């Protein structure tokens, strides 16, 4: 899941 | 190829980290090059720099999680300039900083602490570890172990270009739970690990064995993240008023 | 120098938590208190996994720990040999690289019997039987350590005669890599010189020892590079167990 940390990897 | 490696770190982690080892070092123990910093002993010393640089317990607990939210952002960003790692699965990416982010933060903690406090609000700030240790139960129990191993830490004598290839080492870590394609960091980490030793024999000729000494404290940073993981839900859990920034909630769900 | 024994003696309790007398004592050893926790069944590991801090990768991870310590141990041991701090960066390095595991091998043989090991600082004792049990290939980690032991335990040998042993073991110029050999070879001369003289004095009984121990060096050196090998193909062959980066680093070219 982990919506923050996908977000701040793309 | 490794010549880059170290030195890409190294520029990435001045990049992203605006406080780094020897900013820190200055300012402590420093004289005044132009302001030494704000101390902050007693609660009036605490409300007197709460408009200055911004119950009593928790807006401390309140300010340490601002500065997580920052690091960890710095943090993905560092990630993201490590060689290879971009590649990873982004999957994996998330895996790793997940479990990564608060054993890379304790270790650069320590670049901020000495035996008697800690540099706050970038610099401007130094808050006393007896203050700390003064507060409320459990709010005294948050540092105090993070100032224990800073002390063991600080003691080893790195250097940020250290440091990077550290929390570089710490955040390509194949025995993280979930990841995929385990194999592509296992190599990821081996290059950053190769460099991390060489790096120190060259730099520290004086401490030949440091290498060893600096991974045992790998082991050491699990065990403080794990304490401060239970410590932080039993906060969540005793003050309905001091809850946490969603990202740290996300880091932690589930660790 | 008739001290150097002593010195290197002093270095060898100084340093590593886990030494034969201890170990000796916790096992055939009457409850002082509480004699150790044994670890036969799966359940009887998990038992003890959250006690004092998959099934096979949980040991494989657990093994790591002590060679990690031990490896930091050694480094702290090795500079407290008399002349090892002169040796060049370099060589200190090489010596301690092909060195800990060897050393590592022979102090294992001082915690274990023909029935099991002592792990977790003396407070478990995980049967061979068990280590056996375990998933191709992991049974192949312990057991050959196990072989290697009962043949050393058999030469009787003192914490006094196994740290002059360890000294030897690291100060050997026939490693791969040394530059300034010859300095080496006259400080293994000194440390085997005593080791011999000692073992003359402490076992007059067994006037053969000196011999036997060394050609036990050479089994050291072949149960390193086999278990280094079945380590390597354990990291690849299963996604679930990684190699802390330390002991990675001490294999990588060996
Ligand atoms: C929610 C619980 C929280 O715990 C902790 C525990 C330890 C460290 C942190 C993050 N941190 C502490 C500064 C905040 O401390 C004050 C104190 C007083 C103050 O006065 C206004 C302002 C700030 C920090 N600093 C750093 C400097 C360099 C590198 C990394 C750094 O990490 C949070 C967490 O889990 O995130
Ligand atoms: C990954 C492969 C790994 O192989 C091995 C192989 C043999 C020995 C070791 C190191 N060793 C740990 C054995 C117990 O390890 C546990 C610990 C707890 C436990 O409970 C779950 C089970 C096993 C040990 N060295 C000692 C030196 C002196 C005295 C005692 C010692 O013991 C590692 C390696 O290369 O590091």
């Amino acid at each position: 899941r982990h919506k923050i940390l996908h977000r701040l990897l793309q | 190829d490794l010549k880059s490696l170290a030195k890409r770190i190294y520029e990435a982690y001045l990049k992203n980290f605006n406080m780094n080892k020897v900013k820190a070092r200055v300012i402590l123990s420093g004289k005044a090059s132009n302001n030494p910093p704000f101390v902050i002993h007693d609660m009036e010393t605490l409300c007197m720099a709460e408009k200055t640089l911004v119950e009593a317990e928790v807006r401390i607990f309140h300010c340490c999680q601002c500065t997580s939210v920052e690091t960890v952002t710095e943090l993905t960003e560092f990630a993201k300039a490590i060689p290879g790692f971009a590649n990873l699965d982004l999957n994996d990416q998330v895996t790793l900083l997940k479990y990564g982010v608060y054993e890379a933060i304790f270790a650069m903690l320590s670049s901020v602490m000495n035996k008697d406090g800690m540099l706050v609000a970038y610099g401007n700030g130094f808050i006393t570890r007896e203050f700390l240790k003064s507060l409320r139960k459990p709010f005294c129990d948050i540092m105090e172990p993070k100032f224990d191993f800073a002390m063991k830490f600080n003691a080893l004598e790195l250097d940020d270009s250290d440091i990077s290839l550290f929390v570089a080492a710490i955040i390509c870590c194949g025995d993280r739970p979930g990841l995929l394609n385990v194999g592509h960091i296992e190599k990821m980490q081996e290059g950053i690990v190769h460099v991390l030793r060489l790096h120190l024999q060259s730099n520290h000729p004086d401490d030949i064995f440091l290498f060893p000494k600096l991974l045992q404290k790998m082991a050491d940073l699990r065990q403080l993240v794990t304490e401060h993981a239970q410590l932080v839900q039993i906060i969540k859990k005793t003050e309905s008023d001091a809850a946490l920034h969603p990202l740290l909630q996300e880091i932690y769900r589930d660790m």
